[PDB]
């Protein structure tokens, strides 16, 4: 199966090297699931916030990109209320070449800077526009939380 | 004499005559309007001058079309109709040559020079005193204005005006006029009088015409068609008859009538299509009556009918009813006199434009003394008013004093009628009454009655062709006209209340009134406007404009309102009146002499009673419930007129400012008795809450509020102008201050409340009022009513509870405050947090701004503060750009542009751009950030925090404090008032401080930090402010008996969860810094509650961060869960080219690259002997200013064959590798034509392809060295190539077999030429490739090591290049070379196929002939310098002229010198005897010059063939090019001249230097591109080069020499400045607004397939690619003054500089043909629309 | 000065970026090295994205940095 | 719970719709309230399509709130 070495490769790719604050690894059980974390940057409102992500990859990955979806509470406009961040681009006719790392590493990016066109979570999006009090502050405590809760699985 | 008669017995026969006596179809109106107008002005022109004989001096005598006579024999030569008819006589009047250069010399009068479609205007924005004085071409002169803002603006329809030259009032500076900078017959007595009397009885004639032309008047036409009516169905023929010719134009020099007609009349009531379904409801008989008719009525009137017999017009006639348009029955004879006087008045106007300076000065004065001379023959001329009262007696009212202005008719002995006159008694002036103060209305007065005034009054009877024509011809002559501008102004001034009247209520077409005109060219003079005020009529026009908007008031609350017009106003007449009026209100009020006059009791009572009707005319009220279902749009209007009014009373705070003289103190003292008194008397509901406290009742969240209160702003300014002490003793005794701002309060309250979202049920239109409201354009209403707040507060001295009890009601707080609700429960509902936000902002700001009760030294400081606040508070949250910073700052602050940009040079330092499409942006100095307070008003759009935090960090030392530093409240009593001192008594007031504890106890028992910080930095300011008053170590009593102490210690000691870090330290330092005040007394308190070990052990906490911890084990966290990844990573791996779709695949399928494949314009033939050519070397990129761009014939020619002969194709392309069934797919799919695509990765267009083989250089030996050395045979590296297939090998046949048919990039020449095979494809495509290495050598020259510069920066260039190489290898291999049998461009003795046919021939040899490169290289070379030795010398014009061009070249730069034994050489190739001088080196030195300069180029592409070849052969990716043991770089970066040269020949040549070559036998082979080798460029191939400031191109278009297009070079294309400029070949195009905007230039005249043109107005450069019909504009190559591109630049006329570096970028991208693909790539999307 | 880029997939972009030198810039050396449209490229800096109008000396890059590059997400 | 749906024309519709409720449901609301047909209009909250799938809560949507239908 092609999907299987596009994912061998990437696993290669992710431990040879792996794009500072993020890191990933698949199940053996099934590799098409995956475990991945991101750390908020350094100037970000999400400084030293770790956030889980679940991605669900579809049987055709090279046609269709994985089905995202994040494990920790999210207060972001472009993240939906459900933690399912929306890729629809990635599927288009013409897609660059992008791999699991290229993904994570857009989200963090995203992090920093939101996409007020095209929102998510519209009450965090009029809350970034204006009164950014209850949007700070809600970052804050969602990293509070992301940072509580430990994992043992 | 007998003149006078003769002209009247002319002109009263025109008629008579028997050609016009009978009606005539419509083609036969053309030649007869044709014949009336050469009649009228052959007999006028003949008449003017004295006995017909003066025209020579005014016409030529010899006009073309000669052979009948040029000038009217006698004046029976000139009155017959024969000759005119029979097309004998010559229009002799037409002055329309090339000779007419517009030479007016004028000294001291106005230029008054009508400005024509096209024309610049230059609005100086500092020598003009206002913003309505322009200047003409010829007027303008550009030394008087070294840096100033010069707002450049092109004249269009709708813009009408003229030249103010000459006028010392109109220029704060004086000026020189352009032409000042470099035997008489009309002045004669009896020639003056002579035409004096022709224009006296021509304005008798037209005033005596149209007074009887009572037929079209709005209002009278009416009963006119129901009379007309009533008379043909009751069958009473004799009266209608009766009626008719009572109608009729009467002069003294069956039975129904006849030769009468049906005339419609222009209206704005309908469109189109209803006039056309008139019209043919009409009469059918009327053949295209939908089509030709309709036009007509476009511009002015039209006649759809005409007969003898009136029975069948008639029926025709009542289509009036149809459609409602004004049609009139008219007489032949009057239809006729109407028509001779339009034909006059457009010879008059002609007449103005007579070139004799004699005639023109004399004719202007005689026409404005006829105009304002006393008009006599009243008593003579018919007296139509007996008409109207016989036959209208219903509609005309005996007794009423105003009978005949309402029906614009003038009164009994034609006088000019009673207007609506209303003087107000002095007795009425002592107060301002609620509804309209009582006036008195005379009922005589004494007009001068003259021409000018009856010819203004019939405004309302003539039609929009003559309207503007009468208009055109007399206002710019009187006004223009210094000695009759103040007769002008006078005589329109006295008649001023009729016109307002005609226009408001009787006119058809309003929009086209003399009014506006009047105003704009009358009014707006300091000497006219001062001459208005001295008198009263002043006043009666306020008062007229005060009567206009009176009949729309309405009753609301005890005072007159405004009400939006719901009338029917079809007509709109009732907008354009509002307007008029308040613009005629606003412009005579801007040019006041004395300050005082405004203020003065009648004028003042006069203005405020213009202004009451606004005055909270607009309401609203929050709609509950269900939303609005349609957004309101009544608003509108009432925005309009109360920014109108706020204009009005900027404008006069502005004159009074400005003005040196100060302002009476009774005035401003009773002004504001008169507005208090006024504001006072409102009713108000009244509410006790308790026993002893008195407050208004009002619910904003039920009742209706208004944003816009202009009396409160106006009572704000006059408290400002004077002593608090004062203002205080000018208010009424029985007067209380609340009434009069609580509805300042209400505006501000209700601002708050919808800023929060409360009103989102109402539609957005609140929203938009709301943000209209804040921050208003003409004046700041917000800070107004805070001051009114303030002052309401400050005079409260007795019941300070009694204020604050007030202010928060209004709110809807008091619920909450007093316990009667629980805080959750309030009428805000879950929004009540951001109430308390914004009621705490507003409480701030109360506080903290006590600007209006400073006192600075002058005005101008404080405009200065005010500007520099702005700019602060508009700067500090980022670094913006000068456009951006205009947009935010009011607009009212930025008109001084030279204040504003003083005050932002002051407050912030440029930044200057770094890329090369941003604008400059400007920093606020960091020593400002301590001057900024978060919570004040300027700072209302943004929230606290934030501004807080950006405040901070920019204060802040480090990151470390970035939330561990506070923000000092701006409180300050500097310059301050005595009185205004005492602003913090209800700070200090105990109710106040209950209501901070209250808010601070459900802050911490709800947890909601909202308002925390808001709240925080008020008590700090409460505390700064109590300090400054009472001085050290202050604390107020009020919050020490309620202990707040408590709540900011629970704040500080909270979890560091519940509160921000921001909150936390702000709170303990309010606590430390109370406490440090005085401990005793207040350490008592926290024990009280607290206990005593929190009290103790908070010593101990303090002088000893938190998340220090939490950061250490989010640290360690990351630690963990990182391990945790590692192991699982660790065991499940103990566990176990690109295509576009195919990925992974690894198909065989070819990768086909998608490309570029166009002419180019860099090639160009370069003249030998030419040192501008040859001679200067290149340091890279340059730009001549000093030289202006010009283009030669031959270089012409040389661009236009380039765009059209496809020998000069290019290939340039991205190398994005696709399948060639991939892109198959993405052709149908998309349906792209094959022919012309973009490309599916970059969206770059693309129109050929060529594939990519899959070269390898494994199992071969392949090197430069023997390519150098050996055979470079094409086969010889084809071995490259790796084994193929017999399916790949017939599916390579395939492809290129498509490819060479479906591609066009293919010469057509060479396809239709003899002999030609696919075999031949290989000579096509290895030209286009030496051409593509050609574009890049010349692209390489811009760079300045040009030895090198080839090499580095072109990676892509250098894949191209190699993906071309490989394809037609490829193509050879698989087809096979044709031998060379066939030529594809054949040497003829006349054309030039290629401009590098050098080059051409050494690619030929190279890749063809199995011969060495090495010896390939030293044929072309000996061969080309062969021929140009023997051009050179054996050339002429240099025999006499060597001495001259060695030193001309040595001016240019440097000539070599030649070594003996080089001199032996050189003579050995070639001698001359024509070597006249003792020494002959001269001749020898610049033939080595420009040998070797010529000869250069083709160094550097057979260097860039080598590089090629290399990187063909490369073994590794990072692998230097090395030849013969040397690196090129390193041996070529440090090389010049003569040494390059010959290190070059080591290089590439088997030869060892350029003597060793010249001793090369002549060899002599027979290529056909050896024969005649053409010279191409030499120099730098660039665009034009510009101008060092745009203002050249537009500023002194006049002065700058550039060649022209003749296409359409005509209608004053000398003047004009609608034109681009070309920057492929310098020829200036000119815009006429026709055929695609002048796209033409692309088709003819230049280089087709793409081009880039300048557009100096705008500062934007346009690129044009041909192949679609798409276009884009890019910002110019030029830097503004201020940091500033695009068409941002230009406006407000800044010196506009040259930037090298982005005018280099632009170069570069035309120059390797990226244009088309810059295009492409900008729409993206767009661009799919053109295939 | 020297810092180096690595690709959508991983490839590292070797660069001599001047410390002055502007981010679109260097879009268009990334776009020179590889043919990536410089409009297509978003580069981040230590998770950070990166503005065309600021140079490398105010991101805080020092010798032989990382650059990445990422995706869009317009949706 | 009331959200304003702004149409075309610039006409405005408030729905008391819970946000348990899908934006399917949403459309069939608009679609009874004024005989629109739900499968022309596509309803985009501040940029953003919503899909019928997902919930109001989903997308977070609460109190007043302007959602443009575009036909
Ligand atoms: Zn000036
Ligand atoms: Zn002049
Ligand atoms: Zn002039
Ligand atoms: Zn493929
Ligand atoms: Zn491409
Ligand atoms: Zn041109
Ligand atoms: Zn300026």
């Amino acid at each position: 199966t092609p999907a299987r070495r596009r994912l061998m490769r990437d696993f290669k790719r992710m431990k040879e090297d792996a794009p500072p604050g993020v890191s990933a690894s698949p199940l053996p059980d099934n590799v098409m699931v995956w475990n991945a974390m991101i750390i908020g940057p350094a100037d970000t409102p999400y400084e030293d916030g770790t956030f889980r992500l679940l991605l669900e990859f579809d049987e055709e990955y090279p046609n269709k990109p994985p089905h995202v979806k994040f494990l920790s509470e999210m207060f972001h406009p472009n993240v939906y209320a459900n933690g399912e961040i929306c890729l629809d681009i990635l599927q288009n006719r013409w897609t660059p070449t992008y791999d699991v790392a290229s993904i994570l590493t857009s989200i963090q990016s995203l992090f920093n800077d939101p996409n007020p066109a095209s929102p998510a979570n519209v009450e965090a999006a009029t809350l970034f526009k204006d009164h950014k009090s209850q949007y700070v502050k809600r970052v804050k405590e969602t990293v509070e939380k992301s940072w509580e809760d430990d994992m043992d699985d | 004499g007998s003149l006078q008669g003769h002209i009247r017995r002319t002109l009263r026969s025109i008629h008579n005559l028997p050609y016009f006596r009978y009606t005539r179809g419509p083609t036969e109106r053309a030649d007869m309007s044709r014949a009336l107008k050469e009649f009228i002005y052959r007999y006028l022109y003949f008449v003017i001058s004295n006995s017909g004989e003066n025209l020579p001096t005014l016409f030529n005598a010899h006009p073309k079309q000669k052979l009948l006579t040029v000038f009217p024999d006698s004046l029976e030569d000139a009155v017959d109709i024969d000759k005119i008819t029979s097309q004998q006589t010559i229009p002799f009047y037409k002055i329309d040559e090339s000779r007419i250069g517009d030479v007016h010399k004028h000294t001291g009068r106005n230029c008054g020079r009508k400005f024509k479609i096209g024309e610049p205007l230059y609005r100086c924005h500092e020598c003009g005193c206002d913003d309505t004085c322009v200047l003409c071409i010829h007027c303008f002169n550009p030394k008087d204005h070294v840096n100033h803002h010069v707002c450049t603006d092109i004249c269009t329809e709708f813009t009408s005006g003229i030249c103010d030259c000459g006028d010392e009032e109109a220029w704060n500076s004086p000026l020189h006029c352009k032409a000042e900078e470099q035997e008489d017959v009309w002045n004669d007595s009896v020639n003056i009088a002579l035409v004096e009397l022709v224009l006296a009885e021509v304005f008798d004639y037209f005033i005596d015409v149209f007074n009887q032309n009572i037929e079209p008047l709005p209002t009278i036409q009416k009963d006119i068609t129901i009379k007309l009516r009533e008379m043909t169905q009751q069958g009473k023929m004799y009266e209608r008859a009766q009626f008719l010719n009572d109608l009729k134009y009467e002069n003294d020099y069956k039975i129904d009538p006849e030769n009468y007609t049906v005339i419609i009349y222009n209206d704005e009531y309908h469109n189109y299509s209803q006039a056309t379904t008139a019209l043919r409801q009409g009469v059918p008989d009327n053949v295209h009556i939908d089509l030709l008719t309709s036009r007509i009525d476009g511009e002015g009137r039209a006649m759809l009918k005409c007969s003898q017999d009136l029975s069948s017009v008639l029926g025709g006639f009542f289509a009036v009813q149809t459609n409602g348009l004004s049609a009139t029955l008219t007489s032949w004879s009057e239809y006729l006199h109407q028509e001779t006087c339009k034909y006059i008045i457009l010879w008059i106007t002609h007449c103005l434009n007579i070139p004799n300076s004699s005639f023109q000065t004399t004719f202007r004065n005689m026409m404005g003394k006829t105009l304002c001379s006393e008009y006599l023959n009243a008593t003579e001329c018919r007296d139509m008013t007996p008409v109207v009262e016989k036959y209208f007696s219903n509609k005309f009212d005996k007794n009423d004093p105003y009978r005949y202005i309402d029906l614009s008719i003038l009164a009994d002995g034609n006088q000019i009628p009673l207007g609506h006159h209303k003087i107000l008694p002095e007795s009425s002036t002592h107060s301002l009454s609620p509804l309209i103060n009582d006036v008195e209305t005379p009922t005589s007065r004494t007009y001068s009655n003259t021409r000018l005034q009856h010819i203004l009054y019939f405004d309302n009877r003539y039609w929009k062709r003559l309207r503007k024509d009468i208009q055109n011809v007399i206002i710019p002559t009187l006004a223009s006209s210094n000695l009759y501008k103040p007769i002008f102004c006078q005589q329109v001034v006295e008649i001023f209340n009729h016109i307002t009247r005609s226009v408001a209520y009787m006119d058809r077409e309003p929009q086209l009134t003399a009014i506006r005109e009047c105003v704009v060219q009358l009014f707006t003079c300091p000497t006219n406007a001062k001459n208005i005020f001295e008198n009263q009529s002043f006043l009666d026009i306020v008062w007229s404009i005060i009567d206009i908007f009176k009949e729309f008031c309405k009753v609301e609350g005890g005072v007159l309102i405004w009400q939006r017009v719901q009338k029917s106003n079809l007509t709109k007449s009732y907008s354009i009146s509002f307007k008029q009026g308040l613009y005629t209100v606003e412009t005579l009020l801007s040019k006041v002499h004395d300050p005082n006059i405004p203020l003065r009791p009648k004028e003042i009572i006069s203005l405020l009673t213009l202004c009451k009707l606004f005055n909270g005319a607009w309401k609203i009220k929050r709609k509950e419930g269900e939303h609005v279902l349609h957004e309101d749009q009544n608003f509108i209007s009432y925005l309009e007129y109360t920014t109108s009014i706020y204009s009005i009373i900027q404008t006069a705070e502005k004159v009074s400012e400005k003005s040196k003289d100060s302002i009476d103190s009774k005035l401003f003292l009773n002004a504001i008795r008169i507005i208090s008194s006024f504001l006072g008397n409102r009713s108000l509901t009244y509410k006790l809450i308790y026993d002893s406290h008195e407050v208004i009742k009002f619910s904003v969240s039920h009742e209706r509020v208004a944003f816009m209160n202009p009396l409160q702003t106006m009572l704000s300014f006059l408290i400002e102008k004077v002593s608090l002490k004062d203002a205080y003793e000018a208010l009424e005794d029985c007067s209380d201050f609340l009434k009069i701002s609580d509805f300042s309060l209400r505006s501000v309250v209700l601002c708050s409340q919808i800023d929060v979202g409360f009103w989102v049920r109402n539609g957005m239109s609140v929203l938009h009022q709301a943000s209209y409201y804040k921050n208003n354009p003409e004046l700041g209403s917000y800070s107004r009513d805070i001051h009114l707040n303030q002052l309401a507060i400050l005079w409260e001295r007795d019941d300070i509870p009694r204020i604050i009890y007030n202010i928060l009601d209004r709110w809807e707080l008091l619920d909450w405050f007093t316990g009667e609700v629980d805080y959750q429960h309030t009428v805000y509902e879950d929004k009540i947090s951001f109430i308390i936000q914004q009621f705490i902002a507003f409480i701030y700001q109360i506080l903290t701004e006590r600007q209006y009760f400073k006192t600075f030294s002058s005005l101008k400081d404080r405009r200065m503060d005010q500007i520099k606040n702005s700019i602060i508070y508009n700067l500090y949250m980022k670094p913006l750009s000068y456009s951006k910073l205009l947009r935010s700052v009011p607009d009212y602050l930025t008109e001084d542009t030279t204040e504003f940009d003083e005050a932002l040079e002051e407050v912030s330092v440029f930044v200057e751009p770094k890329g090369l499409a941003d604008n400059g942006v400007f920093k606020l100095k960091a020593s400002l950030y301590a001057k900024v307070d978060p919570l004040k008003l300027l700072n209302l759009e943004n929230e606290f925090e934030s501004s807080a935090t950006i405040i901070k960090s920019h204060l802040a030392k480090d990151k470390d404090e970035i939330a561990k530093v506070v923000l000092i409240p701006q409180v300050s009593i500097k310059q301050l008032d005595k009185d205004a001192l005492n602003l913090g008594a209800f700070t200090r007031n105990t109710v106040f401080a209950k209501v901070v504890y209250k808010l601070l106890q459900v802050c911490l028992d709800m947890e909601d930090s909202t308002f925390l910080n808001e709240l925080l930095h008020l008590v700090h300011g409460i505390f700064r402010d109590d300090e400054l008053i009472n001085g050290k170590d202050s604390i107020p009593e009020a919050y020490l008996s309620k202990p707040i102490c408590n709540l900011l210690l629970s704040i500080a000691n909270a979890k560091s969860d519940v509160f921000s870090e921001s909150i936390v330290r702000k709170a303990d330092y309010l606590l430390e810094k109370m406490i440090m005040k005085k401990p005793n007394e207040l350490f008592e308190s926290l024990i009280a509650s607290f206990g005593n070990q929190y009290v103790n052990d908070y010593k101990d906490k303090k002088l000893r961060t938190e998340k220090e911890r939490k950061r250490r084990l989010a640290k360690k966290h990351q630690a963990r869960l990182l391990a945790k990844f590692n192991n699982q990573q660790t065991k499940f791996m103990k566990e176990h080219f690109t295509c576009a779709l195919c990925q992974d695949s690894s198909s065989t399928d070819f990768f086909v690259i998608p490309a570029y494949h166009d002419h180019s314009p860099i090639f160009r033939p370069g003249n030998i002997f030419n040192p501008n050519e040859f001679m200067p070397m290149w340091d890279g990129f340059y730009n001549d200013d000093e030289k202006q761009a010009y283009i030669d014939d031959d270089v012409l020619e040389a661009l236009k064959e380039n765009g059209s002969c496809g020998s000069r194709k290019v290939f340039v392309s991205c190398n994005h590798h696709i399948h060639h069934n991939c892109f198959k797919r993405y052709v149908q799919k998309k349906r792209f034509s094959s022919n012309a695509f973009i490309c599916p990765l970059c969206q770059t267009f693309s129109n050929c392809t060529l594939p990519l083989c899959q070269t390898s250089k494994a199992n071969t030996g392949l090197s430069l060295d023997m390519f150098l050395e050996s055979e470079l045979s094409l086969d010889t590296l084809s071995r490259l190539f790796k084994p193929f297939t017999e399916e790949n090998y017939r599916t390579i046949n395939s492809i290129f077999s498509l490819m060479i048919s479906q591609c066009q990039g293919f010469d057509k020449a060479v396809r239709k030429r003899a002999n030609f095979s696919h075999k031949d494809v290989s000579l096509i495509l290895s030209v286009h490739w030496a051409n593509t290495i050609s574009m890049l050598e010349i692209a390489s020259r811009l760079e300045k090591p040009y030895s090198i510069s080839f090499f580095r920066s072109r990676e892509q260039k250098y894949k191209t290049l190699k993906n071309i190489l490989v394809c037609i290898m490829l193509f050879t291999f698989v087809i096979g070379k044709p031998s060379m049998e066939f030529e594809p461009y054949p040497q003829q003795p006349d054309t030039v196929w290629n401009q590098n046919q050098l080059f051409q021939y050494i690619v030929r040899s190279a890749l063809f002939s199995p011969v060495s490169l090495r010896q390939t290289v030293t044929e072309a070379l000996t061969t080309f310098s062969r021929q140009f030795l023997r051009d050179f010398l054996q050339g002429l014009s240099d025999a006499e002229q060597v001495t001259k061009l060695y030193a001309k070249a040595s001016k240019i730069g440097d000539v070599l010198k030649v070594s003996e034994q080089m001199l032996f050489a050189l003579r050995t190739i070639s001698d001359v005897r024509m070597e006249g001088l003792d020494s002959e080196s001269i001749i020898y030195d610049l033939a080595y010059t420009f040998l070797l300069k010529s000869l250069l180029p083709t160094i550097r592409r057979c260097l860039v063939f080598i590089k090629v070849l290399h990187e063909l052969v490369k073994d590794s990716e990072n692998e230097t090019l090395v030849i013969n043991g040397h690196e090129v770089e390193e041996e070529l970066e440090f090389e010049d001249t003569a040494e390059f040269v010959n290190k070059a020949l080591k290089m590439i040549t088997e030869k060892e230097s350029l003597v060793d070559l010249l001793t090369t036998q002549e060899s002599i082979v027979s290529h056909p591109y050896l024969e005649n080798i053409p010279y191409e460029y030499c120099g730098i191939i660039k665009l034009i080069d510009l101008s060092k400031y745009l203002n050249t191109y537009v500023t002194q278009s006049k002065e700058i020499k550039l060649r022209e297009e003749r296409s359409q070079h005509m209608k004053n294309a000398d003047n004009r400045l609608d034109f681009k400029i070309c920057l492929t070949c310098g020829v200036k195009v000119h815009l006429r607004a026709d055929r695609h905007e002048m796209t033409k230039h692309l088709n003819k005249n230049c280089f087709k397939p793409f081009g880039a043109f300048l557009m100096p107005n705008s500062s934007e450069v346009c690129l044009h690619l041909t192949q679609p019909p798409s276009n884009i504009f890019i910002s110019a190559p030029y830097l503004n003054s201020h940091g500033e591109v695009g068409r941002n630049a230009m406006r407000r006329g800044d010196l506009t500089t040259l930037n090298l570096k982005r005018y280099e970028h632009l170069n570069r991208l035309w120059i390797n043909n990226e244009i088309p693909g810059y295009i492409s790539r900008v729409m993206g999307d767009e661009f799919r629309v053109t295939i | 000065m020297q810092i180096f880029v690595k690709t959508l997939t991983g490839k590292t972009i070797t660069l001599e970026v001047e410390p002055s030198d502007t981010i679109e810039n260097v879009k268009a050396k990334i776009q020179d090295k590889e043919g990536i449209p410089p409009d297509q490229q978003r580069l981040i800096f230590a998770g950070k994205q990166l503005e065309d109008g600021r140079t490398l000396s105010d991101y805080n890059i020092q010798k032989e940095s990382t650059l990445h590059l990422v995706l869009r997400l317009r949706g």
